[PDB]
């Protein structure tokens, strides 16, 4: 749950583009989002930049 | 009170009922050992 600084978007990482499109699993009372193979929990108190 | 995880035997159900009832503000998958649908849901469990 930590605000993210990246610079540098030229070389950009599509790894980003679930966070970016909120593609998100809600299953149960916990928040999920899929990037790559694991499966993290989402922490509501989240921004990217 | 316990600390390895219980065994409940119950012909009644009452067991059942009570624990369901009781772990509610929670999840509780009710699973069974002889369902297929029983590793993921573990797995599940055992990350949330």
């Amino acid at each position: 749950g930590n605000p993210l600084l990246v610079q540098d978007v030229e070389s950009y990482d599509p790894v980003l583009n679930p966070v970016l499109n909120r593609e998100v699993r809600r299953t149960g009372g916990r928040v999920l989002i899929t990037l790559g193979d694991q499966d993290i929990d989402l922490s509501p108190s989240f921004v990217i930049f | 009170r316990f600390n390895r995880y219980p065994l409940i035997i119950d012909p009644s159900g009452q067991a059942t009922e009570f624990i369901m009832n009781e772990y509610k503000d929670r999840k509780i998958t009710r699973t069974s050992f002889l369902d297929d649908a029983f590793r993921k849901n573990l797995e599940s469990a055992l990350r949330f």
